């Protein structure tokens, strides 16, 4: 039952705190997917995605609770949640390829950031399943280079 | 000091976050945000992170950086020619008679609504951190509960 | 306290250190000199109160300062110089943390300009360590080090108790600043997750469980409880299983000491295990030596680790047994308990199944009988990792908590002789005995040095043998008696080294023992013989 | 090669990495018995070309493959279980990592499911030495080990030379597998670096001068330059024996312990060939050539920099002065001036023996042609002065790391790399005790190591510190009995059978020095001083 | 049990809704929505349903079903990848002043007002069963009259 | 340290005041790059640019404060500020060219001012930087006439 979960994690800011978070990962050999983090004041949030099963995260899971300066930590996977990811794309753009992908960006509601002859630089957001089928799509198109976030997440607040 | 924008692909072996980490922890620098994702192609990760620093040291952090086996490349984008993005998700604590309010906001700073309930609603936002921190500063008299920020993405352009 | 400087006067932070560990009850530190620590020495020779102790080799001064910890309960210290001073100290910490003892290890570092350059002797002690400590701090601000000294000496001993590391720069050791003693802890997270005292409801729920076939489990947990599981067992009479950590916790020689359970524990206790039909799990981690349920532990991460409860409480198994301990006084003739047809059957399996053991070629077992027998199990034991450490924890009659010191989960040779040194630091008018394999000992003999400086009255009996028992009995057993060279004598002859001219070149009095009849009277005259002395037992392989 | 099993034959992974240890060339290992090595030591039985070596404690085992690598060049090698055993090596690991050492540490691990709950001696010694080794690897399959193994001893090897570590758990040390010895090296980051052969149009750029080496000029041609140059040449604690000691152009060690004239040569030259060094405190308190690019401008900021290999740089380098000499006509007869300054500041030190003249005597008994190892110490400082080495390799001390202890088992490393040459190991008093339970391996293996010790009854060069900076306080470096020599290492010979002296007399000394290289086989020489 | 789509074709012949709804009530399962139209061709009729059920019944439904003379084919889509929407109208009680507040909760969702009087107002919705629900569980403080829902319609998508 | 500095002046209205503030700038030899004034009522703002040094600028910046009609003025240039350039274009529009010139007014949110056969006239508005990677699109497009405001000034209110 290999699964794709994903944790959250609120902690109070020093220096080395990514080192001990990612630690506990690369102890078991576990694999993170992707990691998103921003301090926000004197605190921050992590979202980070990892593949495995639910047995060997009840340990890592706890064992993130050991550390002193970890405020609170949370399986979010199952729970009814916000998420989103953006994502950033640079494409060769020919004056003719310029023309169908026009008709791309304008379905997916993408923004164009920058303009250069040999390529075009193009903004991406929303639910990571409209990021697949924009991969899906632009497979077909010279890709010049390609960057994005990882799932941010927050929980829905049911009555 | 200065804050810096630094871009690493790297082997995408498990645990090597771990490693490259480990660099900036033993300098001491604290890491003010990090994004790690999936790179153009099968195999590599992308890492993007923003340090306070000197642009002599890091200088000498690239040079560094190079020791390691499984980085392929390092760049500094500081004194480049590079668009950025970042996006946001907040939550607000608000009654029916401020939400108007909130709605106001949201309008002037082009704010995508994305969660309601009548003891909360949340927003979605784009862009660079004067407008994140003009809007964070903005929404203090009502009560914010959390801020799951990205950290800034970037790409030099060509142009 | 009372200063020694005043409190408005501007002194070296090194000073600063010091008073803070004064005001600690710091009494002795185990540290070595070197280049990144002379500040610190020398404000230690300033310092009146607290006593130092140097030793020969580093992993010596941290096996002391385990040693002393250990049997007092107070937090030991040590302090070593930056490199190849720190580096030594890891396979210490490596210890502390599996056996949760607290202690605190501090160290200079190179002038903050010089990290990360690759400097002389510089080296990433913190980022070495920072796997294998409960927490670490780098010290970036002399302000700071009250504050870091004070949060340090409460995680140290708060919670599951367990090591520490505080890195100085060298240059913020001499910088001179005004202190100020009065600052807040800086540990939101950890104080919001302390266990709150238990729930009576689950204390009474426990004794409507307290069953037919009950049986108690204790481990490290309980060393601080004898008194209440000594009571408890009064309102019970249940029989007691014992670990090789859990030792000294209840009296080896009561009527219910089961004695050591496990892979290695008495065929009764595992008997009783195997047929029990309710496991109090008080102070236990199901270690694999042990497993091959009712669980009350302070760390929250244990409950459901290897093995899931059918109950479960979080929180000091010393309040839960106060507790208990009421709630079965104002009923306990209400409850009637009564087990005495378990208690019997396993009685009858104690005598199926007894604890046993060629001519004058001595029995270690009958070396380790005397032993008791002329110490009235009242000694401090202490342990490498051989055969001999499961002789000794098996025949020796532990009536007291902190009496048996040894190497749990780690393992670690060469624990032996220093951790003797701690104890007797720690305990001044004890008898100390350490009990040793002849590969065990060998890797720390530098030590004995040590010894003649403090004229400390250690007893050590070697039971020579000249191979790594332990593992030249698994060859034996299993893998068809062929040796991984595990034989440590000259092949071309007699022992070797001769550990007696070991002991003369400390003028340390030594005797040689190798027939049954003559050892009782020999232990006996390292007993009755002054101050330290060497007793070398000569064994069959 | 030859196998021990059909090319077809699954097999245990023991054996498989033991085979692909013999392929590499391994002649001999340094390795501790254990719950996780066991495996191993069986194969290591089962084969036949690979000797192994068993110390008294694992610090020992690194420091004996040090020795071995640090004398041979070849890779040396180190085996431990799990984890006590691996946690000993770490102060190793830091060493070889300051030195740049080439070595391979080999460790057992605890089952693969067993990793992360801390079963019984389980420990992160790949988190512990993450930051601490060149690169490491964590055996998640059998059938990597191969590449494995190919990728280690070559990133050991090439570029610059530094330790790695691999890690193998019990289960997969016993699972059967077939080999497959054809793979290759995936290491497209590290490979896109390894510097490209010199330029020479910055050799012929190149074409009161001074030549400064380090430990980079290991690997004739620096002689032939001294010829097409007459340049005097400056030398480290590492660069020495590069450029022989006897040659009027060495000046001997530069530095904060280095000879005046060096240091006065320094202070006026006009240029700097910084090749082979990294421009350490301990020197510095320009031209650079070298192989690792990090190196290049680090401390301080060259006029003229190349990277690469210092070897192809000065064979391009003697090619173009060679097909040039006549017409360039180089003379710095500042030779003359610094040779003064040699006439005006020469080195120099009743009964109580110098500690100087015991080194000036063991040179000249011995053509300064014997292989040297030293603790860390006032002897240290004093066994790199005074003694004329002829040869590089012919001196093994810790240099960056500074770590006690690293004498006598570094002496072991060098018997076995030399088994013909004279080893003498010269020692501090702290230095010696620290690790003195080794010397019943050199009873096990008839090693002749010959033992000079340079007892003071002080923890020595620490008390030089207190009584030139500290006011002569006393912290404790006195290590003897203060009611009354402490322990009388004569006794500690006699526990192992080898026979020694105790020598206090000046005049006693020459025929001391000489009776311990007389002796056939190991030897003890315990020469009392004033501290 | 859990929800499961069905998806239908049939005959076109008068009366055969009666036939098909006598199946389900045959094994009284409650249909919590039904919607049936005109199909891709003449003589044709789509009916799409939502029943609660187990994936072992819904299996044996279908076979039950192919007992009919008047089906064509029938599919479950449920453990298919298949898009989803769904319509909806709804009437508020509403004064001027609460005018305000309902036209502002409309502009987040997205909705399009469709009648008004200074009475009551209607408002039409299209989306899915969250903020249908999410929506008719924020309307509640007001005078609700009615609701039209259609019950979902949902395809299969090839991608 | 030639650098392109922007001041703004504030003044009392009198007939001939732009030829007292444009005597100081053209008695140094200096030039104004681009200025814009209109009379708001009683009181006008000028914002105008220049290229020199921050050496003499302290010389020209006191001395327009010996005019016994200027009431405020400031160096604008460092400070936190709104900033907008008004430009406005009339470029040659062939049926094709009419086609891709489209997809670019599509693309800045240009407006089109009016249409004759030979050209057309595009109304754009922005931050300079976009105004300069539009002329960089125009240029490969034949412009017929441009004009533009020079840029206009105003510093944010920080709380
Ligand atoms: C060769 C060898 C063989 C061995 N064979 C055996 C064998 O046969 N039998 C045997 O028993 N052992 C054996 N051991 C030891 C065994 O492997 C473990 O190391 C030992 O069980 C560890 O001690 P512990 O289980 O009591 O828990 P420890 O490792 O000592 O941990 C302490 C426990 O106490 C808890 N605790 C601390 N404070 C409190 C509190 N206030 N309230 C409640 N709980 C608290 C902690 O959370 C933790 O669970 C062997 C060792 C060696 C070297
Ligand atoms: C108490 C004490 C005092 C000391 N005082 C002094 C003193 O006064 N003077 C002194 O000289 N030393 C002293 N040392 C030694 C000091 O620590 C340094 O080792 C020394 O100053 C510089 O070493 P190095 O540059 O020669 O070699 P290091 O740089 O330390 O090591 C080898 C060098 O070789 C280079 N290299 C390896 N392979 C190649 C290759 N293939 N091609 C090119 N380059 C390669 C590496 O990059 C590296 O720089 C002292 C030591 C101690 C313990
Ligand atoms: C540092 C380390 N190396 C190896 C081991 C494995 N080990 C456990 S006991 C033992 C030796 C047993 O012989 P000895 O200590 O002399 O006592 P004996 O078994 O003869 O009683 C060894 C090598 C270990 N625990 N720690
Ligand atoms: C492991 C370690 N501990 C401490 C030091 C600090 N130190 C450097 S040399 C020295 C003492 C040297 O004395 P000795 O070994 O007897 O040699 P001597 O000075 O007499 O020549 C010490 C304590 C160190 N370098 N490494
Ligand atoms: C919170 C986190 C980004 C922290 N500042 C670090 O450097 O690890
Ligand atoms: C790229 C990085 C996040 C890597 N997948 C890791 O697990 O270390
Ligand atoms: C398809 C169905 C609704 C049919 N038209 C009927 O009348 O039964
Ligand atoms: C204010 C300015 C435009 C003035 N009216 C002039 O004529 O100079
Ligand atoms: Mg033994
Ligand atoms: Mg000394």
């Amino acid at each position: 039952k290999v699964r794709k979960h994903t944790i959250s994690v609120f902690v109070g800011d020093e220096s080395g705190m990514i080192n001990r978070i990612a630690g506990v990962f690369a102890r078991r050999g576990y694999n993170i997917e992707s990691l998103a983090v921003g301090l926000n004041r004197d605190k921050a949030l992590f979202t980070i995605v990892v593949c495995g099963t639910e047995r060997v995260l009840q340990q890592v899971i706890e064992q993130l609770q050991k550390l002193v300066n970890v405020l609170k930590v949370e399986d979010i996977s199952s729970e009814p949640q916000v998420e989103r990811e953006l994502m950033l794309v640079k494409v060769n753009a020919h004056p003719e390829s310029r023309a169908e992908i026009m008709w791309l960006v304008d379905t997916f509601r993408a923004r164009v950031v920058d303009i250069a002859e040999h390529a075009l630089t193009i903004e991406v957001t929303g639910d990571p399943g409209k990021m697949i089928a924009v991969e899906r799509n632009l497979k077909k198109f010279q890709i010049r280079e390609i960057v994005r976030t990882g799932k941010i997440a927050l929980r829905r607040e049911k009555m | 000091l200065r804050s810096h924008t630094l871009s690493l692909l790297v082997n995408d072996i498990p645990g090597v976050l771990n490693i490259v980490t480990g660099v900036f922890a033993r300098r001491g620098y604290n890491i003010q945000s990090l994004a790690v994702g999936h790179a153009e192609t099968k195999g590599i990760s992308r890492i993007t992170t923003v340090i306070p620093a000197t642009d002599e040291s890091v200088s000498k952090l690239v040079q560094q950086l190079y020791k390691l086996v499984d980085v392929h490349e390092v760049h500094d984008l500081t004194h480049l020619p590079f668009s950025e993005r970042e996006l946001m998700l907040i939550k607000i604590a608000v009654n029916a008679a401020a939400r108007r309010d909130v709605l106001d906001i949201a309008s002037i700073f082009r704010a995508k609504a994305v969660d309601v309930s009548d003891h909360t609603i949340t927003l979605q936002l784009t862009g660079d951190l004067d407008k994140m921190v003009a809007l964070q500063r903005l929404l203090e008299p009502y009560g914010i509960c959390e801020v799951a920020r990205t950290g800034r993405v970037a790409l030099a352009r060509e142009s | 306290f009372i200063s020694r400087f005043a409190p408005d006067q501007p002194r070296k932070g090194a000073d600063i250190l010091v008073e803070a560990l004064e005001r600690q009850g710091v009494e002795t530190v185990f540290a070595y000199p070197g280049g990144a620590s002379m500040e610190i020495h020398q404000a230690l020779t300033r310092s009146s109160s607290i006593r130092n102790v140097l030793p020969r080799h580093e992993q010596g001064g941290v096996f002391a300062a385990e040693g002393y910890a250990r049997s007092s309960g107070k937090p030991g210290i040590c302090i070593a110089t930056s490199g190849p001073g720190a580096t030594n100290l890891v396979s210490g910490l490596a210890d502390a943390l599996l056996d949760s003892v607290p202690l605190v290890a501090i160290t200079g570092q190179v002038p903050r300009r010089m990290i990360g350059t690759d400097a002389f002797q510089e080296t990433p002690i913190v980022e070495v360590t920072r796997s294998i400590t409960k927490h670490n701090y780098l010290v970036m601000d002399v302000e700071d080090i009250p504050r870091i000294i004070e949060e340090a000496f409460f995680l140290a001993t708060s919670g599951r108790p367990g090591p520490v590391l505080v890195d100085v720069p060298k240059d913020i050791q001499q910088q001179l600043a005004i202190p100020n003693w009065e600052q807040a802890m800086r540990l939101p997270g950890y104080m919001s997750r302390m266990p709150k005292p238990p729930e009576d409801s689950h204390l009474e729920q426990i004794v409507r469980l307290i069953s037919k076939k009950p049986v108690l489990y204790v481990g490290g947990g309980c060393l601080n409880s004898s008194d209440e599981l000594g009571r408890f067992v009064e309102l019970t009479g249940i029989p007691v299983a014992s670990t090789l950590m859990g030792l000294g916790s209840y009296p080896c020689d009561d009527e219910l000491s089961l004695h050591m359970l496990g892979m290695h524990g008495t065929v009764y206790a595992n008997y009783a295990v195997e047929h029990s039909d309710l496991l109090l799990a008080f102070g236990v981690r199901f270690d694999d030596r042990v497993t091959g349920i009712v669980h009350i532990d302070i760390d929250s991460a244990e409950i459901g680790k290897n093995k899931t409860p059918h109950v479960s409480v979080c929180g000091d198994v010393k309040l839960a047994l106060q507790g208990m301990n009421k709630v079965l006084e104002n009923r306990a003739e209400e409850l009637k308990l009564d087990f005495g047809v378990w208690r019997n059957e396993l009685n009858v399996q104690k005598q199926k199944f007894p604890l046993s053991f060629f001519g004058e070629a001595i029995p270690p077992q009958y070396a380790i009988k005397v032993l008791d027998e002329l110490t009235d199990g009242k000694a401090i034991i202490s342990t490498g990792v051989g055969q001999h450490q499961m002789w000794a924890a098996q025949f020796y009659n532990y009536k007291k908590p902190r009496q048996w010191l040894s190497s749990g989960g780690l393992g670690a040779m060469g624990f032996g002789l220093p951790a003797a040194i701690g104890a007797s630091v720690a305990n001044p008018d004890a008898i100390v005995v350490d009990i040793d394999g002849d590969g065990s000992f060998i890797m720390n003999v530098q030590e004995l040095a040590t010894i003649r400086v403090e004229n400390l009255p250690v007893k050590v009996l070697l039971l020579n043998n000249q191979h790594l028992g332990m593992v030249m009995q698994w060859e034996d057993r299993f893998y068809k008696a062929n040796r991984a060279h595990t034989f440590l004598g000259d092949p071309a002859q007699e022992i070797f080294p001769n550990m007696l001219l070991f002991a003369a070149a400390c003028g340390i009095p030594a005797a040689r023992v190798t027939k049954k009849a003559d050892l009782r009277e020999a232990i006996q005259t390292m007993l009755d013989t002054p101050g330290p002395y060497l007793l070398d037992v000569i064994c069959p392989h």
